């Protein structure tokens, strides 16, 4: 059976390979080398999980092909889902709806994860009798009682607007919402011909009639859309608001989560924001980033970026990174060296095992040279790319002769451009 | 001064408004026969006040 999620780019990275004191292993759970790069993600991610202070960054820079990816996906994969861990591109800010900085505002507010508790007394049992003369009285039963209750105007007028019958499982709540849970208990044979998209019939509950229900669950600080409107929660699956109003984002919202977790109602957790390719970025962004790593509560940034001394969008200056150095000035840069003779056949072997690839030793050989001369990537599509010239061949093991297919099949971009001589 | 002298007395039906109900209250814990506690609700059944 194939799930959704089947093998990628990054699927061999389950979690990242350090060790109790953070010390990184030669082979670990996905990562391989880059020891100290590695040993930099596990204590930024020690940091992380601490959560004591707001607004750190750290930028791994490298050539393409080094695993700046490769870490940011073992951090994440490290992080269980307890922490939000929210990795965009450095494009997915450019919208037309929402200005270059909102979008910044509305990722980091994503980031930043609140644990709701909420308490609630609740009756649920199944309807045997709804009398109404306007004052009424209402039988609600269970397998362990069977109980009375005396309808007001406003009990009454939402009874009859949910028009709840005899053997619905009713359920209310102080200050009623009336929530019609499930459908019928009895008066089946519908199904004769037909059943209402909503009905469940699932059997009367058990139990005493009264419950207390807690209710756990996790938040983003980003429910301000939320409130944002009069139907909010729809809102919340597409585009949305162009921008809500810092009025109430940045006052209202905060001192209610603050009044909450005061009171212990709730909880706030922060997370991870992991901006990949953040050269991209106008000056503008990074100048506001500037400001919003200096605010209270803003979560920990992980830039990934491989150009060296480039422009800056927007602008004619050459930089480091193709950032401002007042926003380098504010960062926690780490460096990834590129891969060896060693590493590189090791990544490629980690690669072969995730598909259960069987290559012979001069395969092996073959393709680390291959790759140390044109690509790592390169040499990890050759992987799967030989497996199937192979498997179509009635063979078992990728060998050399396989590869060498392969290669002869499918150019890199060196090759490329240098048969890029007709000019057509 | 300024005062205001609204006047209905020519029928009976609105001195009747003011001695509408002066009624107290009279719903007490319905004790059950079975464990003496805060009584909960009625069987419709037995018509018995029970809690537990
Ligand atoms: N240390 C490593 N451990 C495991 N796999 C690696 C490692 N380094 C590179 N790889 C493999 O090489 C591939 C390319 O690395 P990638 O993360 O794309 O580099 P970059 O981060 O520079 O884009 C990844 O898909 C990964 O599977």
């Amino acid at each position: 059976v194939t799930r959704i999620e089947r093998i990628g780019a990054h699927s061999h990275i389950r979690g990242l390979g350090l060790d109790d004191a953070l010390e990184p292993r030669q082979a670990s759970q996905g990562m391989v080398g880059q020891l100290a790069a590695r040993r930099a993600a596990g204590v930024v991610l020690e940091m992380i999980r601490e959560g004591k202070i707001a607004g750190r960054a750290v930028l791994i820079a490298g050539q393409p092909g080094t695993g700046k990816t490769a870490i940011a996906m073992g951090m994440a994969q490290a992080l269980g889902p307890d922490t939000p861990f929210t990795a965009i591109a450095g494009s997915e800010i450019f919208s037309l709806e929402m200005s270059k900085t909102e979008a910044l505002t509305q990722a980091f507010r994503r980031s930043i994860g609140v644990r709701i508790k909420e308490e609630t007394e609740i009756i649920e049992g199944e309807v045997v009798e709804i009398q109404i003369d306007k004052v009424g009285k209402l039988t609600l039963k269970t397998t362990e009682m069977e109980t009375i209750y005396d309808l007001g105007t406003k009990m009454i007028e939402s009874l009859t607007k949910d028009k709840v019958q005899a053997g619905d499982v009713i359920t209310i709540d102080k200050a009623t919402g009336k929530i019609s849970k499930l459908g019928r208990s009895f008066t089946r044979a519908r199904d004769y011909d037909a059943m209402g998209s909503q009905t469940k019939f699932v059997q009367c509950p058990d139990g005493e009639l009264q419950k207390r229900k807690e209710v756990v669950h996790t938040v983003s600080l980003h429910e301000i859309d939320v409130i944002n409107s009069r139907t909010q929660g729809f809102l919340a699956l597409f585009s949305g608001d162009t921008g809500e109003i810092k009025s109430e984002v940045r006052e209202q919202i905060n001192a209610k989560v603050a009044e909450w977790r005061e009171e212990g109602k709730a909880e706030i957790i922060p997370g991870v924001l992991f901006i990949d390719e953040v050269h991209m970025l106008d000056i503008e962004s990074f100048s506001f980033l500037n400001r919003a790593l200096e605010s209270d509560m803003a979560p920990v940034l992980i830039m990934a970026t491989n150009r060296g001394i480039t422009r800056i969008r927007g602008t004619s200056y050459q930089s480091p990174h193709g950032i401002p150095i007042d926003l380098l000035d504010r960062l926690l840069i780490v460096s990834t060296t590129p891969y060896s003779e060693k590493d590189t056949k090791q990544i490629l072997r980690i690669r072969c095992e995730e598909e259960d690839v069987e290559m012979s030793e001069d395969a092996y050989t073959v393709l680390t040279r291959i790759g140390l001369e044109t690509s790592l990537r390169y040499a990890i599509q050759l992987i799967t790319a030989a497996s199937l010239v192979c498997r179509k061949r009635k063979g078992t093991e990728v060998q050399v002769d396989d590869i060498k297919r392969v290669y002869s099949l499918f150019l890199d971009e060196s090759r490329s451009t240098q048969y890029m001589k007709e000019y057509q | 001064c300024s005062r205001t002298f609204i006047t209905f007395s020519d029928d009976a039906t609105f001195e009747e408004w003011f001695p509408q109900g002066r009624p107290p209250k009279v719903p007490v814990r319905e004790v059950c026969p079975v464990t003496h506690r805060p009584a909960l609700y009625r069987d419709p059944v037995t018509d018995i006040p029970y809690a537990t």
